[PDB]
C-alpha cells in the first residue's frame, strides 16, 4: 500500500466528471460494426437519457 | 472516352531515337527530318529549361506540318508541363489590352511544383460514440495490423456532424485542419434499411493511424496572380477576362516570392511552353512587346508559326519577312519545313486511314495520293472521309475508285471552285 501510495504520484475520472457537468437530457449517437476479413456490418444506435427528449 | 479524331489526332508525338536521330515514319509522322529534328532538340531544350526566353519560329508552305509539328512537339512534352496553345487572334480582348493579354500567356506556360508536408490520420470508424447535448465523443479507428482510440474534441465532433460519418466508413482526417474526407465503405449498413445500398471499398493501409509526412506536391502556374488581384479570384479565374489587375506589386512581388520558394525548397519551377499560331496577326506593338518580354527570367519558350513571307506587319504600312519585324524575326531562330513528296503524301494519308478505321485498295491509295499532290493534303483527308462515306452508304467493304473518283467531283476544290467561278456571281 505504501508503494502504491508513493507511485500514484484518471482519465475515467475526468470523464465521469464531464458527465456531471452534462444537465442530463443528453442523446448519444452511437454506431457500431456487428455481424451479419470476416463478413460484418454497420449498425446504428440512438440512446436517450430521459423521456423528456 | 467519347472523343471525335481531329485534323492533328493522327500525330501522337515526335518520333525520335535515342540520339535524335529521325524517323521515316513513326509516331503519326511522315518525313520532314530537319524540322522534326529541330523539333526535337528545341523540346530537349525545353524539358531541361536551364536558359529562359528562348524563341522558334516554325516557317513553311501551307500544307507543310506546322500545326502538325506543333501539336506533335506539344504531345512529346507530356503531361506536369504546361504547353499555351493560343491564336495570334487571341490576344485581341476588349477588356485588358494587348500586352496584358501576352503577360497572362506567357505567365501562364509557367508552372511551380508546391511541396507541402501533410499528416493525415485514416482507417475505419469502428466507434463513433457522440454525446450530442441537444461535446464529449470518441473514434475508433481500426486498420489492418493495428486500432487506436481518439477522444473527440467540440470542435472536431461538430466537423465530424457536418459530414455525415458512419460506422465502416473509410476516411481521411488532416491532423492539421481536422477536414473531413470520405473514400467509402468497408462493408453494409445492417441489411435490413430499406435504403442506401452501395458498395464497399478495399482496407485502408496497416499504418494509416498515424500518417507522418504525407508529401503533396501541389502544381500550379503562374497566372496565380488572378488570386491576389481581386478579393474574389474564382470569378477572374474561371470565366471573367476583365483582369486589368496592377503590375506593379502583383507581378514584381508574385516573381520574388516564388524566388524565395525556390531559394527554401518549398517550390521549383518548372517553364513551359507557348505556342501562338498564325504569330503574323499580332499586331507590331505586341512583336514589340515579345521583343522585350522575351528576356525576362521568367519568359517561356516561345513557339510561333507562321504561312507568309515578305508581307506587311499589322499596324504598320512597311513590309517584312513572315510579317515579323525585322528585330523579332532576327532575335529567334527558324526551322523551314519542306514540302513532302509523293511517297510521304501517300503514307501520311495511309496513316491517316488507319486513324479514321477505314480501309482503300492500292490503287484507291495511288489516285488519292496523286489528287493530294495536285490539290492539297487536308482535301485528300477530306475525300478520304467522303469516299468512306460513300462506301459505307454502298454497303461495300473498302473504298474503290470509283468512290474517291466520285467524290471528287460531289466535293470541289478550291482550285475548281475558281474554275467554276468564272460566272462573275458577285465582287
Ligand atoms: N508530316 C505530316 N504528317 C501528317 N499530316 C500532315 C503532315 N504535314 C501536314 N499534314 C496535314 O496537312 C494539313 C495541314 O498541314 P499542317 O499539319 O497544318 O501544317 P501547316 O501548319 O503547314 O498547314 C493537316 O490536315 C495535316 O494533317
Amino acid at each position: 500500500n505504501l508503494r502504491s501510495l508513493e507511485t500514484y504520484e484518471a482519465d475515467k475520472k475526468k470523464q465521469v466528471h464531464k458527465k456531471r457537468k452534462c444537465p442530463g437530457p443528453i442523446i448519444t449517437y452511437h454506431s457500431v460494426t456487428v455481424p451479419l476479413p470476416p463478413a460484418r456490418c454497420s449498425r446504428t444506435f440512438i440512446t436517450f437519457s430521459d423521456d423528456a427528449t | 472516352r467519347i472523343e471525335r479524331i481531329g485534323a492533328h489526332s493522327h500525330i501522337r508525338g515526335l518520333g525520335l531515337d535515342d540520339a535524335l536521330e529521325p524517323r521515316q515514319a513513326s509516331q503519326g509522322m511522315v518525313g520532314q527530318l530537319a524540322a522534326r529534328r529541330a523539333a526535337g532538340v528545341v523540346l530537349e531544350m525545353i524539358r531541361e529549361g536551364k536558359i529562359a526566353g528562348r524563341a522558334v519560329l516554325i516557317a513553311g508552305q501551307p500544307g507543310t506540318g506546322k500545326t502538325a509539328i506543333a501539336m506533335g512537339m506539344a504531345q512529346a512534352l507530356g503531361p506536369d508541363t504546361p504547353f499555351t496553345a493560343i491564336a495570334g487572334s487571341e490576344i485581341f480582348s476588349l477588356e485588358m489590352s494587348k500586352t496584358e493579354a501576352l503577360t497572362q500567356a506567357f505567365r501562364r506556360s509557367i508552372g511551380v511544383r508546391i511541396k507541402e508536408e501533410t499528416e493525415i490520420i485514416e482507417g475505419e470508424v469502428v466507434e463513433i460514440q457522440i454525446d450530442r447535448p441537444a461535446k464529449v465523443g470518441k473514434l475508433t479507428l481500426k486498420t489492418t495490423e493495428m486500432e487506436t482510440i481518439y477522444d473527440l474534441g467540440t470542435k472536431m465532433i461538430e466537423s465530424l456532424t457536418k459530414d455525415k460519418v458512419q460506422a465502416g466508413d473509410v476516411i481521411t482526417i488532416d491532423k492539421a485542419t481536422g477536414k473531413i474526407s470520405k473514400l467509402g465503405r468497408s462493408f453494409t449498413r445492417a441489411r435490413d434499411y430499406d435504403a442506401m445500398g452501395s458498395q464497399t471499398k478495399f482496407v485502408q493501409c496497416p499504418d494509416g493511424e498515424l500518417q507522418k509526412r504525407k508529401e503533396v506536391v501541389h502544381t500550379v502556374s503562374l497566372h496565380e496572380i488572378d488570386v491576389i488581384n481581386s478579393r474574389t479570384q474564382g470569378f477572374l479565374a474561371l470565366f471573367s477576362g476583365d483582369t486589368g489587375e496592377i503590375k506593379s506589386e502583383v507581378r514584381e512581388q508574385i516573381n520574388a516570392k516564388v524566388a524565395e520558394w525556390r531559394e527554401e525548397g518549398k517550390a521549383e519551377i518548372i517553364p513551359g511552353v507557348l505556342f501562338i499560331d498564325e504569330v503574323h496577326m499580332l499586331d507590331i506593338e505586341s512583336f514589340s512587346f515579345l521583343n522585350r518580354a522575351l528576356e525576362s527570367d521568367m519568359a517561356p519558350v516561345l513557339i510561333m508559326a507562321t504561312n507568309r513571307g515578305i508581307t506587311r506587319i499589322r499596324g504598320t504600312s512597311y513590309q517584312s519577312p513572315h510579317g515579323i519585324p525585322i528585330d523579332l524575326l532576327d532575335r529567334l531562330l527558324i526551322v523551314s519545313t519542306t514540302p513532302y513528296s509523293e511517297k510521304d503524301t501517300k503514307q501520311i494519308l495511309r496513316i491517316r486511314c488507319e486513324e479514321e478505321d477505314v480501309e482503300m485498295s492500292e490503287d484507291a491509295y495511288t489516285v488519292l495520293t496523286r489528287i493530294g499532290l495536285e490539290t492539297s493534303l487536308r482535301y485528300a483527308i477530306q475525300l478520304i472521309t467522303a469516299a468512306s462515306l460513300v462506301c459505307r452508304k454502298r454497303k461495300g467493304t473498302e473504298v474503290q475508285v470509283d468512290d474517291i473518283k466520285r467524290v471528287y467531283s460531289l466535293f470541289l476544290d478550291e482550285s475548281r471552285s475558281t474554275q467554276y467561278m468564272k460566272e462573275y456571281q458577285d465582287a
